[PDB]
Order: C-alpha cells, then structure tokens, then sequence
C-alpha cells in the first residue's frame, strides 16, 4: 500500500498545471506526511536562487552540495549559513569544479543570454559523478514571463588505461510559459521533459573533462528543446485545429476512386 | 590562390 | 490521338515527357543564361538568353540564374522560357493540344500554385491542366499507398507521411537544407585547401565534383579520426580547364550537413530527426507502418552511404521493437516523374483535370479546391 | 485538519486536466485514504469540475447530448436540458443523467430563434462540439445565454484536449451588449508532460432587428470571432520558436554553430571592452 | 587604372611604374555620388581634371579618370569580375546576421582599412546601403579619420590585455601536436 501510495503520488504530478508544481508539490506533502524524504529526491522541482555576498554572483540550490540545513557555493567553497565542518570535494576536484564552473557559465551566456548557473561535483570508487543547474527567468517584458530550469546529472567511468572514460547524462528540463496579445487572448503554455544518454569518448589534452562534457550538454540540451518545441508544433498545435475546420470540406468520390485504381495497379505492380 | 585567381 | 505531359520541373532540373513511359523524355537544367559581355563577331548568330542545357554547355560566357529558389519561383519571366524550351526544343510538341501534369513541393504559397495555373492557361493554352504534390507521386513509383516518403531535390527537401493515397497533411515537415546549400558549403569548405570557386559558372565545377566524389559516412567521428591519421580517402577530380584537384576530409563533411545542419548555420534539425518527427507527429497505430516502408526520393539521396546512416540514426531514434527499413531504390532521382506517368496514365484520373472552360467559370482560385 | 486536507483534495481535483478526473480521483481517494471524509468533502469540488467542463452527458432515449453548466444547475444535483425543456438528475461521480421530469415564459422564441441558428454554427465549424442556448431574465431584462463544447480524448494516442466557449446577448433595444469568453485546455503525455491552456475575452455590440435575423448577426460574429482567435492561434505556433520560445532560451547561439569547447576563454574578450 | 589611363595616351607597365600609378591612385581619385551625374559633368566641362608629376617632371592630366578607378568597387563588373560590388556585398552579409541583431549592425557599420579612405566613400556607401536595407532602418556609416591603422590599433588593444595573456599558443603546446596547433585556439 505504501508503494501504492506513492506510485499514485507520483502520478498526479503527471496530471496537473506546471507552474505550480512548487506549490502542489508542497500541498502533496502537506496532505500526506509519510513520503517527506521521498518526493524531494524523486520527482523534480524548480530551483531557487540564493545570494552570494562573498565575491556577489547569484547561484542556485540542490540536494548536492547540501549539508545538513545549509548549501555550499560554488563560487566560495564555503556553506551559508557558516559551518565549520560541512563536506568538501578533494583538491584534485576544486580545480576541475572552477574550470566546469567556468565553462557552464560561458555555455550560459551563448544560448540564454542572461540567468544563472551553477555546477557540483562529489566523487565515487572509480570517478566523479556531477550535476548542472541552471535557471532563467522572464526578463520583466510580458510576452517573456516564464522560466526555463535545466537540471543535468553526470557520471564519469574513469577507465585506469587513461585513454578513454565512460559518460552518462540523465537531465530533465521544466519549461513554463505566457503569452498575451490583443488577438491572441492569453496563452499559458508550459510542461516539463526528461531524457537520457550516454557516450564513450577518449579523454586527452585535446579534449579534457571540461570539454568533454561541454559537447555532452549542449547537445543534450539541443535535442530536448528541438523536440520539445515539436509538442508545441507538434501535437497541442493540430489538436486545437482538428476541433473545427473554418471550411466546409466537400465529399471525396473521385480523389477516393483515384485512391482505389492506384492500390489495385500495385496489387499487380508490386 | 592555386586554383581560380593567381595568389 | 493525344498523350499527357508530365513536367517536373522542380529546383535544378527541368524533367518532362510524355506518360507513359518508364523515363522521362527531356531532362535539362533549369537554368537561363544571359550574355555577360558584349559581342563583337556578327553574321554568326546572337541570343540574348540561353536557356537549358545550352545555358550549361556555354557557362564559360553567362551569368546563370535559377528561376526557382528554394522551392518558390522568383522570376517568373524566365520560368516562361524555361517552359517554352520544354514545351517546343525537348518535346517538339505544341502544347496547345496536350494536358498536362505539374508537381509542387508542398507547403508552397497559394500564390505560386495560382500564378503557375493561370501562365499554364493563357500563356501556352493548354486544354487542361493538374497540379499534385511532388513528394506523394515518389510513394506512387514505388508502389506503395502507404508509407514515409523523404523527397531531397536540389533545392527544397521535404518528409511526407502518406496513409492509403492519402497524405497526412499535418506531418508534412518542410526543410529548406537540399544540395543547392550543399553545393554552397562545399564551396565554403573547399576555400579550406586553397580551392576558390566563387563565380557563377564555377558553381557547377562544385556541384559535379559532390555529385561526383561526396559520400556520407556510417560513424562521423570515426571517418574524421581515419582521414586524419592517413590518406586513404584522397580522391582527385580534374577540372574542365586541365587542372587537377584533390578532396581528403571535405568528401563527407559537405553532405553530412544534413544530418547536423548547425555545420552550414541552420538552426532547424536534420534529415533524419525531421523524419523522425515526421513519423512520430502522426498516429501511432500507423506509426510502425511508417518505419518499414520509409521511402527515399530525390537527387539529394543519391549520396552513396546514406541509406545505412540514415538507417543507424533511425533505429537509434525509434524504440527498439519497431523495425526499420529504409526503401531506397535506384532509379530515386527520376521517382518523381516516373510516379506522374502512373498517375497520368490512370483511367479513373481524367476526370480531374482543370478544363479550360472550368478555369474560365471558376477563375485561377479553382486550383485551390481541385488539387489536394 | 481534516478540513484542510480534504480543501487541498479540492485544489488537486478541481485542476484535474480535461478528460483526467477519473485517473486524478482515484489517486486522490487512495492518497487521502479515507472514502467517507471525501464522499462528504468533496461531492462539492466534484460538481465545481463538471460545470467549469461544461460536461456533455446522453439522456437516454433522447436525440442529443445536453451541456452540464451554472446556467442550468438547479440545486439538489438536478439540471436542465432547455431544449426539450426537460430536467434530470444527474450523477457527479458517474456522469450519468437520470429523472427525466417535464420542466416548462416570452425567452421561447428567442430560444428556438437561436438554437437551430446555433446548431447550424456547430454543424459547419464543429467536428464533434456540443452546444446549448440557455436563457434567463436579469432585472427584468432578456438575457440569451449561448454556450458550445468540443472535447477529444484519446488515451491510447497519450493526448486529451478541449474547447470550450460562452456568449451573452441581452435585449437592449434597438441594440444589445455581446459578451464572450473563449476557453482551452490540452495536454499531451508520450514520455514527457506539454499543456497549453488558454483564455480569451471577447466583447462588441450589435444592432436589433426582428429575432430571427437578429440571430444571424449574433453567429456572424461568433463564426468571425472563433475564426480569428483559432487563426491567432495556429500563427502564434508558428511564431513562438523564434520570438517567445526563442527569448527564454536561443535554439542556436548568434554564432549560428554549436559552441567550440576548446576556444572557451575567448568568448569573454568582448564583455572585457565593455569594461576597458 | 592601369588600363583605363591608355585612354589619354599613358602607358604604365613596369612594376616599378605600378608603384607611380598607386601614388596617383591615393592622391587623386575620389569616390562619386552619382557616377551618371559626375559623367555628365565630366563631358559638359573640363572643371575636374587634375595635373600630377612624375618622377621624371612630365605634367599628366587625369580628369574623367578620377571617380572611374574607385568605381570598380561598386561595380567589379569594370574589372570582368561577377560578384557584386562592396555595398551589396556588405548588405548581404548583414541580411546574412540574426534578424534581432541586424538593428543594432545597420547603427554600426564602420569602414576601416586603407583603400576605404576614398573623398566621398562614406556618403556613396550610406546612399548606397539605405537605398538597399528599408527605410525604417537607420543607417550609420562610422569612418574613423584614422581607419588606415584601425586594425593594428585593435590588434594592439587586445595583446595588452589581461585575459589575452593566456591566449597566446606556447612553444611547449607548439611541441605537443605540431604547426596544426594553430586550428584549434585561434578562431
Ligand atoms: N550522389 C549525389 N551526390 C551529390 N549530389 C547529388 C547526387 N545525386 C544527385 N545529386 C543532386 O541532385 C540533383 C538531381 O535532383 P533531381 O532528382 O533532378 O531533383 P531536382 O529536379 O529537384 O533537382 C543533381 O543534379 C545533383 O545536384
Ligand atoms: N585614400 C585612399 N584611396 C585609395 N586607396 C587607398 C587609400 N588609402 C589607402 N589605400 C589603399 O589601401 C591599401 C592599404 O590598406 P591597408 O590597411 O594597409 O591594408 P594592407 O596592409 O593589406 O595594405 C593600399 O592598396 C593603399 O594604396
Ligand atoms: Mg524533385
């Protein structure tokens, strides 16, 4: 029954409006106590910005470079609010975490002009294992009101030959968005998306981790949104024209017979 | 040039 | 008594004939050249135009220009000679006594169908006339009523799931990435070596050196990897002045830019995930349908290697209880005119030609509610 | 409080996407894990819904589906069909219509003048719409209340998706009032969840004449009205990639090339003069 | 200008006669802003005619002559060459730019290298270029009085920076993948 309660959970966060999911998600907890520790680590939710007033760039929260009740920034290595024993990646791993911190924010600035960004790193047996949030919101205009959230999880298989690794990325993406115009009334669209893959490319001077996994995302990302606006040009776009024609159509007689001569010759043909 | 113009 | 004429006529190449056949009687470039210099020699003949293969055969003197530019006639004054020359230099027949069949790549303004029907009417007389779409006829030369058809000319591309004849018109995805911009960034990549063909005329250099020696590869960071460690895909090609060329890396970059089109600057998909999205913007009870009868058409499919990669990235695309098979048969360039001489040529189509008198009762608009 | 739980049940299920009740309910019932407290909360949150769906039901033995709506609702879980001029009883969790009883003032001809009118609209523009013309005296004045549905559910091709739409006219004579609100809801679910939904008012005036062509002016309007925001929509789909979609994130960089990953330093140079 | 100064009975074909004929070029010639109308006022009066020395002390006279050598820029046509001339070469390469930037480029479109210092370029090239792009469009032809050295000022500009100091390919990567090194860093 329990299993049975939060795979039923889990389908209502199917069957609901996007934009608040942050909201519904907390009712869903409100109304049940017993899945706290699930929800917040199964299904997705959109991020939440906090403020650095170490060096003064914006950064966001997760559940990986978090300790306790408080969230490392990337951009410090130093929890707020102030702990004196939290976790910290190795020195192997501050270097590498600067230089995707780098690169995520120049992928940032290229494609979305604007928001904010942030990258983690923790390590496992044989490698490290990532994850690459990023947020942006409307830039205050209206027909921009709404917010993209990119959530991206990395695992790194160093094989010990040092030649080449094994990558694999699962992300997820929430998208909502508002439109309003005199002849267009107001549109509300929105959703979400989640998609994986894998790769298996060599690793070298010519071609480090940083670089590696900056083909990875930005192709990942390429093929989500790609897709993603082929549900709105795809199906939410002729299933609102299949509900009326503004044309009486005719019958079909000699198209249909046309039709009918064509499959019989092939009949033959073929 | 090598081919198409001199350069 | 009277046979109908087939004309193609899409971007490129002009095809026409007689339906009926199994080829199309004149196939020419669809091109019109004017003289870029002034003459000095008399007694020996002048033209102010050439048009078709002439135009070609005398490139060395011309600035060509293509009536038709990605899919949409441009100017129509030399759409007329190109006419004219197919109707009264290839097929040595007045047209004033033949129907006649036109193809168009869907999704085209109802302009260019309207203007193409009212030319074809009162500027050569024709008794009647039809238009059909170009990429459904393909599915027809085939044999198949049913299935994907990717139609790839030299200048427009297009996917067009097709059910039982009739075509699903909310799946027709349109691509404006076909071997002109091909030919283009071949150009552009061969400007790599020290290779400038930039004028005109040169572009035909190009254009036959991919049709030619371009190849798309199964796996394209491999082929990079194994044209970077050796030569071994070094192919030379002796231009029409005596020179000799020679292409490494350029052979499969240049038509790979369907598949990844960010290469050439476009931001729309390839040819394979337009395919795919084709497939998957209708039902899903004929879905499968569609992935074992996907249908090849056009010039621009004629790349040797595309049917095993365009292959690979669909079954890597689709799940995997679907079975895919790519149709691709030998003859794809003409498949277009060869599937209007069928159509022509049945005896339950007659009965759907835009009579004269129809077009003078009803106006060109007709054409709007006679052709699908 | 149980209350309050059973008020968060009614904000889950009262946005339960169009065709999707039953599938939000069960998960609702099992999640709240108590069918007495929601067979005594939620029978309102559940009437709520089938109103704002406008939920077309079959009376049996009758020639056509009637629209659930406000405009009909007359208490005790009864409504109206004005066209036979019939009430029933109708199951809220079921969608079952029952007691057909005889229901029957000046509205009458105005409520044929327009029906058949209306039904003629739905017949030309509709593929499988619905619609009714309700009426009612507001302060004495005449006010004609016409409504249309149309809903495709297909969950075996993973899409539910509906229209629906509402007009008001009252008699203002030689002139009258035209109110309208045009309402979407659609959702697609093929491994990944995309909804659009989407309102729309609508507001002009008309001039009198006997009722009949009167009512030729109030679906002359209608008819350009849909019209207009159906084709608003379909360009805004063919518009959003490169304006709306494109301001939120850009499907390609102003490069026109996907990033070179190797060259990542030199994209800072220019915002260094910015600040040089 | 090799070719078109036969015409008044001057014959230059020496390389080192090329470098006689270049010094005329850039002491002379100017861009016109209607080459028909200057035509025309050409044939009407002999107002334009210039007199210039060689090193020899003759007294050349080019007058017609002036506007049609910078003309070949607008026309390569004069030169038997196909393409287009420099402002529809810079109007398509804009129209070529994304449709939201092309605002701000029509606002910015700067001249820069040495045979751009033409008398008149800068009004023929913005007649030009707003007779092309549409009449909303504002059309801003920026010529620095010192584009003959635009480039090494630039190039200057950026060495001195900060953040260049780690663009610059090393001899030890040079040593690591050889002269090809060159593709990859700079773009
Ligand atoms: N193997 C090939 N490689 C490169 N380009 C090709 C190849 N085959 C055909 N093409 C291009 O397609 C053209 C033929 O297309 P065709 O079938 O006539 O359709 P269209 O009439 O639209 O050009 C050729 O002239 C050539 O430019
Ligand atoms: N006012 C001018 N009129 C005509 N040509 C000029 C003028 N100023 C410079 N040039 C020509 O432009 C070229 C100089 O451009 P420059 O910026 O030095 O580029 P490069 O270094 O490639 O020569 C020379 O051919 C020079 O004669
Ligand atoms: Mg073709």
């Amino acid at each position: 029954m329990s299993d049975q309660q939060l795979d039923c959970a889990l389908d209502l966060m199917r069957r609901l409006p996007p934009q608040q999911i942050e909201k519904n998600l907390s009712d869903l907890i409100d109304l049940v106590p017993s899945l706290c520790e699930d929800l917040l680590s199964s299904v997705d939710q959109p991020l939440k910005i906090a403020r650095d007033k170490v060096v003064g760039k914006d950064y966001l929260l997760c559940d990986y470079n978090r300790d306790g009740d408080s969230y490392r920034s990337p951009w410090s290595n130093k929890y707020d609010p102030p702990l004196e024993d939290g976790a910290m990646p190795s020195a192997r791993l501050r270097k590498l975490e600067v230089e995707a911190n780098n690169a995520f924010d120049q992928y940032r600035d290229l494609y979305f002009e604007g928001g904010v960004s942030s990258v983690y790193l923790w390590d496992l047996d044989h490698g490290f294992a990532g994850v690459i949030l990023i947020k942006k919101a409307g830039d205050g205009s209206k027909k921009i009101k709404g917010c993209w959230d990119s959530i991206h999880v990395v695992e790194v298989q160093e094989k010990s030959s040092g030649r080449t690794a094994h990558y694999k990325l699962t992300s997820t993406v929430m998208l909502w968005l508002q439109t309003n115009k005199s002849g267009s009334g107001t549109m509300n669209l929105g959703g979400s998306l989640t998609r994986q893959m894998e790769k298996d490319e060599t690793v070298s001077d010519c071609s480090p981790h940083i670089a590696n996994i900056g083909r990875l995302v930005e192709d990942m990302e390429n093929k989500i949104r790609s897709t993603l606006n082929e549900i709105y040009f795809g199906k939410t776009k002729d299933i609102v024209n299949g509900l009326r024609s503004v044309q009486t159509f005719a019958d079909k007689s000699k198209q249909e017979a046309l039709k009918n001569d064509l499959v019989e010759a092939l009949k033959r043909k073929q | 040039w090598x081919a198409x113009c001199p350069a | 008594d009277i046979a109908a004429l087939v004309v193609d006529n899409g971007s490129g190449m002009c095809k026409a004939g007689f339906a009926g056949d199994d080829a199309p009687r004149a196939v020419f470039p669809s091109i019109v050249g004017r003289p870029r210099h002034q003459g000095v020699m008399v007694g020996m003949g002048q033209k102010d135009s050439y048009v078709g293969d002439e135009a070609q055969s005398k490139r060395g003197i011309l600035t060509l220009k293509y009536p038709i530019e990605h899919g949409i006639v441009t100017n129509w004054d030399d759409m007329e000679k190109i006419w004219h020359h197919t109707f009264y230099n290839e097929l040595r027949v007045a047209p004033e006594e033949h129907p006649v069949l036109l193809t168009e790549a869907p999704l085209n303004p109802k302009a260019n169908r309207e203007k193409m029907t009212q030319i074809m009417f009162e500027t050569f007389n024709t008794p009647a006339m039809y238009v059909a779409i170009q990429a459904v006829l393909s599915l027809y030369a085939s044999g198949r009523t049913t299935g994907i058809v990717m139609d790839s000319g030299d200048g427009v591309t297009h996917t067009v799931p097709i059910y039982e004849g009739y075509a699903l018109p909310h799946a027709i995805l349109r691509l404006d990435l076909a071997g002109r911009d091909l030919t283009d960034y071949l150009m552009k990549i061969l400007t790599e070596r020290g290779y400038s063909f930039t004028t005109t005329a040169e572009r035909e250099i190009v254009r036959d050196i991919k049709e030619k020696l371009c190849y798309v590869a199964l796996d394209f960071e491999q082929e990079m990897a194994t044209a970077a460690s050796s030569s071994s895909l070094e192919k030379s090609y002796e231009l029409p002045d005596g020179q000799v060329i020679t292409i490494g890396n350029e052979r499969f970059r240049c038509p790979e830019a369907l598949f990844q089109p960010s290469f050439l600057g476009m931001e729309s998909c390839g040819i394979h995930e337009t395919t795919f999205n084709s497939i998957m913007k209708c039902d899903v009870d004929i879905r499968k349908d569609l992935y074992a009868n996907t249908v090849l058409s056009g010039g621009t499919t004629m790349y040797p290697g595309i049917a095993d990669r365009m292959q690979k990235e669909i079954t890597a695309l689709a799940p995997s209880t679907m079975k895919i098979k790519i149709i691709a048969p030998p003859e794809r360039k003409y498949s277009v005119w060869i599937g209007g001489s069928i159509l022509a040529s049945l005896s339950t189509f007659q009965q759907m030609w835009i009579s004269k008198q129809e077009y003078d009762e009803s106006g060109p608009s007709i054409v709007h509610r006679k052709c699908f | 409080s149980d209350e309050e739980k059973v008020r968060i049940a009614a904000k889950f299920i009262t946005h339960a996407p169009p065709g999707e009740f039953n599938e939000v309910f069960n998960d609702v019932r099992l999640l709240l894990n108590n069918d007495n407290l929601l067979r005594e909360g939620a029978a309102h949150a559940f009437a709520q819904y089938n109103m704002d769906q406008f939920t077309p039901v079959k009376i049996e033995g009758y020639d056509d589906q009637v629209l659930i709506t406000e405009h009909g609702d007359l208490g005790n879980s009864r409504f109206l069909d004005p066209r036979n001029q019939i009430s029933f009883k109708f199951d809220h969790l079921r969608k079952e219509a029952s007691d057909p009883q005889p229901e029957d003032g000046g509205l009458k001809s105005w409520r044929e003048s327009c029906d058949s009118a209306l039904r003629a609209y739905v017949k030309d523009h509709y593929s499988n719409g619905f619609c009714t013309v309700y009426a009612k005296t507001i302060d004495g004045q005449q006010t004609i209340i016409a409504c249309i549905e149309s809903h495709q559910f297909q969950p075996k091709n993973f899409w539910n998706g509906r229209w629906r739409s509402e007009w008001k006219f009252t008699i203002t004579p030689p002139s009258a009032q035209v109110v309208g609100v045009l309402k979407i809801q659609v959702h697609y679910y093929e491994d990944g969840n995309v909804q659009l939904v989407s309102h729309k008012d609508v507001q002009d005036s008309v001039t009198v004449s006997n009722e009949v062509q009167t009512t030729k002016e109030f679906i002359k309007i209608i008819e350009s009205a849909e019209n207009e925001y159906q084709t608003a929509i379909s360009e805004n789909y063919q518009t959003m990639s490169d304006t709306t979609f494109k301001a939120l994130r850009r499907q390609l960089p102003v490069t026109r090339t996907k990033i070179d990953w190797n060259k990542i330093l030199s994209y800072k140079i220019g915002k260094e003069m910015q600040n040089a």
